[PDB]
């Protein structure tokens, strides 16, 4: 089965290495991620922010 | 320990400021904390020979004057005479000289005193100065070297006026053993004062962080920052206006006021030229002529453009709100 074949690296020691050494830091992907949600769901304020300070050297 | 309050070119602001001490109150630094306030020409009984009599005894060593805290600008004019300020049967300024050399500690509370202040503008009719400064030059009236019996130079609590504390708190060290504890600036402040900003516990300064300007005055005034559009002195204003509010209260800053910069010699700045009140001075429109202290227009204006982009939307609203 691929699924199988997926488990069976995962049993790989340098796959399994890799994948403890992901988990390891995966307090900062899931940090850059929520970083990136904020940045989106800010998005629209750092856009008036661009508009405001282009608006002042239009000025 | 004896204290002689003279007024000089003064407005008296400093004695009302004063007068508004809270822990200590001024009366209870009077009479509960040792402090024999000789005479102020505000507050003491004495009028005409008799308390002339204090003078004379204090200038000629008769009796100890340990604190001479002097008020207002030493006026030298005209021509040096001094005569714009005759106190006493004599020019202020020949007072100054005999209890200056008398006293153990030399005192000079606001502007006028410590560097000349507002009567120092120019063209300056009076021929004022202060104490040990002319503005930012030191040496003002009794010279760049005049130390007290004490061995310090004139203590500058600056400000127009000082604040209460920034004297009455320096009289309760002296008078509680602390005296030793009393470290003072470049310009003869106590550190325990001016080593902060007036920007220090202001409420704008998030605003500032965010380079969000207050844009007017009154209601325009429960959002932003001063100092882009008002010409706030705070980032560049050693003082502690905003960890000490004033009055128990407030401050000019978190009222809306621009700080005018006045704890620094140079107050008033600019002598208040056309232009320079409640204004930021700006080169091409966008660029203070002047940065908070320590800092550089290029990393300035750099950190000021991130912190316009990064801005959050609250820092972008009223916020001082009914
Ligand atoms: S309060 Fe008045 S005495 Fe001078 S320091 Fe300011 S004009
Ligand atoms: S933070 Fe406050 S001290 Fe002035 S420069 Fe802004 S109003
Ligand atoms: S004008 Fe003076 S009283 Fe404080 S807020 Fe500025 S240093």
């Amino acid at each position: 089965s691929p699924v199988d074949g997926i488990r069976r690296r995962l049993d790989d020691p340098q796959v399994a290495e890799a994948l403890n050494s992901l988990l390891d830091h995966a307090d900062l992907l899931a940090v850059l991620v929520k970083g990136l949600d904020g940045f989106v769901r800010r998005g629209d304020d750092i856009a008036n922010n661009l508009t405001s300070a282009i608006g002042e050297l239009k000025a | 320990a004896s204290v002689l309050w003279f007024q000089g070119g003064a407005c008296s602001g400093n004695t009302m400021s004063f007068l508004n001490a809270d822990e200590p109150n001024v009366v209870d630094l009077i009479v509960d904390f040792g402090l024999d306030l000789l005479w102020h020409p505000s507050l003491g009984l004495e009028l005409g020979n008799n308390a002339q009599k204090v003078f004379w005894d204090c200038a000629k060593g008769e009796r100890p004057l340990d604190i001479f805290v002097f008020e207002g600008t030493v006026i030298e004019a005209p021509n040096g005479t001094g005569q714009m300020d005759m106190f006493a049967g004599r020019p202020m300024k020949d007072w100054v000289t005999d209890l200056a050399g008398a006293a153990q500690i030399v005192v000079a509370i606001g502007d006028c005193a410590c560097f000349g202040g507002i009567p120092a503008m120019e063209p300056n009719p009076s021929g004022s100065t202060g104490l040990q400064f002319h503005k930012r030059e030191k040496g003002g009236f009794l010279g760049p070297d005049f130390r007290s019996k004490m061995g310090l130079p004139v203590i500058n609590v600056p400000g127009c006026p000082a604040h209460p504390d920034w004297i009455t708190q320096i009289l309760v060290a002296l008078a509680t053993g602390r005296a030793g504890d009393i470290t003072l600036d470049d310009l003869h402040r106590p550190e325990t004062f001016f080593k902060t900003f007036t920007q220090t516990g202001c409420t704008r300064v998030q605003f500032f962080e965010y380079k969000q300007s207050t844009l007017s005055f009154g209601e325009g005034t429960r959002t932003g920052c001063l100092f882009y559009e008002f010409g706030c002195r705070g980032p560049m204003t050693h003082s502690p206006c905003n960890r000490i509010l004033w009055n128990r209260q407030s401050s000019k800053t978190r009222a809306g006021m621009p700080c005018l910069g006045c704890t620094e010699p140079e107050f008033p700045h600019f002598d208040l030229a056309p232009g320079t009140v409640f204004k930021t001075q700006k080169v091409s429109g966008m660029i203070p002529k002047e940065v908070p202290e320590g800092t550089d227009h290029l990393t300035y204006m750099g950190l000021a453009a991130a912190a316009r982009i990064a801005a959050p939307q609250w820092s972008k609203e009223d916020m001082f709100v009914v």
